[PDB]
């Protein structure tokens, strides 16, 4: 079946704009993370530190707050590079199945 | 013909001048806000001990005594936020409202173009309407 | 032929059922308020001296201890405020979301009737309709 | 000229809803203050109260605030007493003006 | 009850689904949220400076009483989503059976 | 400039001489306020119990300093409604001009 292939072609077309979405995602929190980070690194040694979790407020030691932070903004970034790979993967395999259409079509013969 | 084609787009910068004109105002509220907060950390400055009383809902107020005023908690995104003083504080306030008087200069410009462009394609859509009929 | 006069009023009580709509959700709203009103004076009492928390905008707060906190100024209208006690406050709350949810009950029935009289409207409007094509 | 008495009339049509939109405007002040001065009555004596007066606020003695509302009230009430005298002479004034019309029509003969 | 009264309640009880829908997220993000906040409490000190939120201001409590206070509200807020869900199966059930009272009036 | 522009010019004059008759009505509330706290201070005790009010908070402060405080804010809210109509004269002769120029190029 040739429409059999439009539809994969069109499911997959759509995965690779959602894939976009979460990058631009990923993106995002990993700007606001380095943000933090920045503002964190210039305050004193011994500045007074909080995090908001839900609708509590706690002070929490500044150096275990630097190190979890620092764990966010790196395993973002791994995914960033997570979500790159697959989005090449999914080009290669679009511009591919057109390909099996661009020929299928001219069917027999 | 070729008028809808004007008539048409037209709009499709009519309903981008409005969404600029929307943004921008945000970026003014904000910018508001911003200056209502350097007011109320000047007022404090000096006044450890004074009482203040906190709006907490329909035209309720408690009563407080402002502690440590010469130091603010301020946000700084995901989930931080810092305790810093008087001039650090005011220095990172007029730090953002110049950031977002910039960002309202940039989407000034932005308006304009669009504003202009309009103003070229109009003459042309009055003389093919005066044709059509 | 008489369809028009129809088609016409359906809407004089649509463009009124959405009004109501909108008072109702006000009332609502009032209400919320008066609501997380009620936490935070119960959340206070026998905490004099305790530390507080106040936002002074874009996600800042300063400091202050709480003082008198079973007492609480409020509102009565006309430029007028007065001081009362925990029990006082937490009773004249209660008698407003009374008022507010008897006010809730009355605007429902006001919507029921108008859109029970459009039900009624919709059959012949339909009719018409069918008759003039 | 009978085209000068309909404009007249109608002038006065709408002063007629004007003094009825200010005596709206002054009922809704009335009940405001007594519900204040209700409140306040119910206060005790040594209740400590506040005045608004736009950016402050400050404390005041209840009795002479009570007496600033008193005051208030009973000035708002005459206003309401002298909007509906004003009312009546102008729906009086109108029911004649329309008499006038109604005949000075019927022009000559 | 006609098919035009019979069709007017099913979608009064699709409204009635989705209002039930919105307050499904709303505890489940709640609850998420004091779960987030009872796994932060545990890791810190005792004597840990925490303020809790209460509409305009934010008040400073001991560790333990916080403790206390999130659990309950955790509780509370999952017996909420257990009567949620049982009310929109409810209305999901007379969905079902206003949609066949309405398929077997049509003919 | 061709009438079109000149036009364009004029009616965009309007909009500025709206949004400052805008400016204009709410210095003069401004300034009613101002007047209005200063009143009611004159009449208090030095040592009466006052609020100055200050964005999320009302702070108490003593008698003197916050009639200097309305004063000088009573001050510069009478500059600022003076600046204003002083503009706001300038627009109205801009947009008379323009009027005129737009006018005699119609003819």
């Amino acid at each position: 079946n040739v429409q059999h292939q439009l539809a994969q072609f069109q499911q997959l077309q759509q995965q690779a704009q959602a894939i976009s979405v979460q990058k631009q995602t990923v993106e995002m929190q990993i700007n606001e993370t380095q943000k933090a980070l920045e503002e964190l690194s210039r305050a004193a040694d011994d500045a007074e530190v909080y995090k908001s979790s839900g609708n509590i407020l706690i002070r929490v030691a500044k150096d275990e707050l630097t190190e979890e932070l620092q764990e966010k903004l790196e395993t973002l970034q791994l995914r960033e590079k997570t979500i790159e790979r697959q989005e090449e993967r999914v080009m290669k395999k679009l511009q591919e199945m057109q390909v099996n259409i661009q020929e299928a079509m001219k069917g027999a013969g | 013909a070729a008028l809808a084609e004007i008539v048409a787009q037209l709009n499709i910068y009519q309903s981008q001048v409005e969404l600029i004109q929307q943004q921008m105002e945000a970026v003014r509220a904000t910018i508001s806000e911003l200056e209502i907060l350097e007011k109320t950390l000047s007022d404090i400055q000096g006044k450890d001990g004074s009482e203040t009383l906190v709006p907490v809902g329909a035209g309720s107020f408690i009563k407080a005594e402002l502690k440590d005023t010469s130091e603010v908690i301020m946000s700084v995104g995901a989930g931080v936020a810092i305790k810093k003083n008087f001039e650090d504080a005011m220095e990172s306030i007029k730090s953002q409202k110049n950031e977002l008087e910039s960002t309202l200069q940039k989407m000034g410009e932005n308006l304009r173009a669009i504003t202009d462009i309009m103003m070229k394609l109009s003459p042309q859509a009055e003389e093919l309407l005066a044709a059509v009929a």
